[PDB]
């Protein structure tokens, strides 16, 4: 795994019940900023008026680079 | 289809 | 997988945009009439405005019975 902060790219949308998940589309890159645990991480992305959405999604809902 | 998404781990 | 139909129940919500996608809340009873390929189920159920919808979920969503 490699250090923080680092790029992934969503390969399905992830969408889910809790204010604490980012949620997003499937190809939206992401910065990964913490490895919250060993199968999820915490990052970002900027929406479409430029405001920062963050929050925690499952490691296996993207590919690294 | 393509692949579906992986059963999300546990909170 | 048991021979179709079967009953399954969603162990997470499924909310794709996908056209012909099945959605489903968390908890949602779904029968199974068609196992579309290794990955993906087909089937319906009557929503809560009375109103049998049907398409395709992942399998891995749902648990048998
Ligand atoms: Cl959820
Ligand atoms: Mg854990
Ligand atoms: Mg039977």
């Amino acid at each position: 795994e490699p250090e923080v902060p680092f790029k992934v790219v969503a390969q399905f949308p992830y969408k889910s019940d809790y204010e604490d998940d980012l949620n997003f589309e499937k190809d939206q890159e992401i910065i990964v900023t913490s490895v919250e645990d060993a199968e999820w991480y915490f990052g970002e992305y900027q929406d479409s008026n430029g405001d920062v959405i963050e929050g925690i999604f499952p490691k296996s809902f993207v590919a690294v680079q | 289809r393509g692949p579906a998404p992986p059963p999300p781990p546990h909170r």
